[PDB]
């Protein structure tokens, strides 16, 4: 898959974030730019998610 | 009805911490950019929140918002300070004794070296990974100092108190707080409210406005001493700040319950109502002013609570 993606997933979780609910705003962020950054997708998916 | 004080010069009272403030302030103010994180002990309705917005105008930066209650997981926080501040904002935090563990143990890196570390998966790995921050300033209060903050408390540059205001500090908001609503009221007038007013701005700004409701109801040239005494009269306050069922509550704990320890759960529905209501509400007043002293057994008047309502003291 994506290292940069995976990073984000498992981050958000920890933080508790329904895991699967993670995935699908990170993945499709990801579509968005394939070439973000762990960071820049975890606060952006940050925004996102409930 | 949407407009407070600014400068912390138009801030009412607290001049103690006015004075502590004005110096850490114009230090960071002058220095880099950021206030050391101040976290503020006190009673409920003593103007935190307040206090929070006058900061953040003296620095010239924006201030975010939330409970502890809210954090409900970590994201929710780190949501906030990775995306709501920026660089010199202020994020103030009610209730922060009630922050999830977990939160609270997050919150440690974000004032310490403005960054968020999360741990990834498990095992050998345990890989971290982390989340740069921006500058802040994190204001955090409790409706109660009582040791029940954890050793968050030592990550807090500044700590203080804020006290009740004098009757004439809380006068002198409904005064300067009228004038803004062109609603015309005599000096003394406020001043009784003051003496009403649980020496908290809270009730002082309510209890106003019940009784600016009550008064031109009838007129419209002026609230005097009179005016406000009937008011305050027909919703019926003493000159103690108890209410309408301030004295039915401390009553029904001497005629009908003998004055002994009665027991909160045998006073609630004793006479219809709810307790945890009924002592996170209206007990902590009564308490304050020593007409309703708790006992490990249940409830008892004092010989002054007696006395408030005319009853000679027996025995
Ligand atoms: N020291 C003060 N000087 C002038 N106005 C004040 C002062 N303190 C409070 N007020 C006003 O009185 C209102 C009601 O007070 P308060 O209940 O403390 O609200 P708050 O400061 O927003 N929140 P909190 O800190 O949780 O109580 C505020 O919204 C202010 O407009």
């Amino acid at each position: 898959e994506s290292e940069a993606a995976e990073e984000a997933v498992m981050a958000l979780a920890a933080l508790g974030f329904k895991e699967a609910q993670a995935r699908a705003v990170v993945l499709d962020l990801l579509a968005q730019n394939p070439k973000a950054r762990a960071q820049d997708l975890i606060k952006e998916a940050l925004k996102r998610l409930r | 009805l949407a407009l407070r004080p600014k400068t912390l010069d138009e801030y009412i009272g607290q001049e103690r911490l006015k004075q502590k403030l004005r110096v850490y302030l114009e230090a960071a103010k002058a220095r880099k950019e950021p206030l050391e994180h101040l976290l503020l002990f006190g009673p409920p309705g003593l103007g935190k929140t307040t206090l929070a917005h006058v900061i953040a105008h003296e620095l010239g930066v924006n201030l975010r918002v939330t409970s502890g209650p809210a954090i409900e997981k970590p994201g929710d926080l780190a949501a906030i300070l990775a995306n709501s501040l920026e660089e010199g904002d202020i994020l103030f935090i009610d209730e922060i004794h009630r922050l999830s563990r977990q939160a609270e143990e997050h919150l440690y890196p974000a004032m310490e070296d403005f960054v968020m570390d999360i741990v990834i998966g498990q095992g050998p790995a345990a890989r971290t990974i982390r989340l740069e921050l921006p500058r802040f300033t994190l204001i955090g209060a409790t409706t109660r100092p009582g040791l029940i903050t954890a050793p968050l408390l030592s990550r807090f540059g500044i700590v203080e108190h804020l006290e009740y205001y004098t009757p004439e500090e809380l006068a002198q908001g409904v005064m300067r707080d009228a004038r803004l609503l062109g609603v015309r009221i005599t000096e003394e007038a406020a001043l009784e409210i003051g003496r009403r007013s649980r020496g908290t701005m809270r009730v002082a700004k309510r209890l106003f406005r019940r009784v600016r409701d009550f008064a031109q109801v009838a007129g419209e040239e002026v609230i005097t001493r009179e005016r406000a005494l009937e008011a305050l009269a027909a919703l019926g306050l003493d000159e103690l700040g108890l209410e309408k069922r301030d004295r039915e509550i401390l009553e029904v704990l001497i005629l009908r319950f003998g004055g002994g320890p009665v027991g909160l759960a045998t006073l609630a529905t004793a006479l219809s109502e709810d307790p945890g209501t009924l002592e996170e509400v209206h007990e902590p007043y009564l308490i304050r002013q020593g007409l309703l002293k708790r006992t490990p057994r249940g409830r008892v008047a004092t010989e002054l609570a007696y006395r408030h309502l005319g009853y000679p003291p027996p025995v």
